């Protein structure tokens, strides 16, 4: 279940280990766009939040 | 020294310059101008 | 460690954190020493020649 | 006199403590970021694409 675009769920992810799964290559997406980051280097990168 | 700055020696130490200001001072002492 | 990539040679430091730091910087603003995420020791980093 | 008086000898200290400032100065410019988007250039290099 996913939300319509009314509300959205909007769950933090905190305190893990974010493997990001090279999700950009495994084609199961039609978009897969990122901004403020190479999508490439997510898994280098860390977050607060 | 993080940024690459350098600061280099003088040539003449400390010690060096007190021995030519003391030949300096032997020199006005004992012989004048000449 | 967890950001602060960096090249450098790591020493023990006598330097008193606070409980709450983690991280510490100089006048330059630079990385001074950082603690180590385990085991918690502070290293102070100085640059390779 | 020299003892005494600390002024006695602000001319060499003033040619010292204006180098001294401006070699600080190049140390802080250094971490402005001229309108770039981080001053640390480990920073663009991690994360921009």
């Amino acid at each position: 279940r996913f939300a319509s675009v009314y509300a959205w769920n909007r769950k933090r992810i905190s305190n893990c280990v974010a493997d990001y799964s090279v999700l950009y290559n495994s084609a199961s997406f039609s978009t897969f766009k990122c901004y403020g980051v190479c999508p490439t280097k997510l898994n280098d990168l860390c977050f607060t939040n | 020294k993080f940024n690459g700055l350098t600061v280099l020696p003088p040539l003449l130490t400390d010690e060096m310059i007190a021995q030519y200001t003391s030949a300096l001072l032997a020199g006005t002492i004992t012989s004048g101008w000449t | 460690f967890n950001g602060l990539t960096g090249t450098g040679v790591l020493t023990e430091s006598n330097k008193k954190f606070l409980p709450f730091q983690q991280f510490g910087r100089d006048i330059a603003d630079t990385t001074d020493a950082v603690r180590d995420p385990q085991t918690l020791e502070i290293l102070d980093i100085t640059p390779c020649s | 006199s020299l003892s005494s008086t600390p002024s006695a000898l602000g001319k060499l200290q003033d040619v010292v403590n204006q180098n001294a400032q401006a070699l600080n100065t190049l140390v802080k410019q250094l971490s402005s970021n001229f309108g770039a988007i981080s001053s640390v250039l480990n920073d663009i290099l991690s994360r921009l694409c």
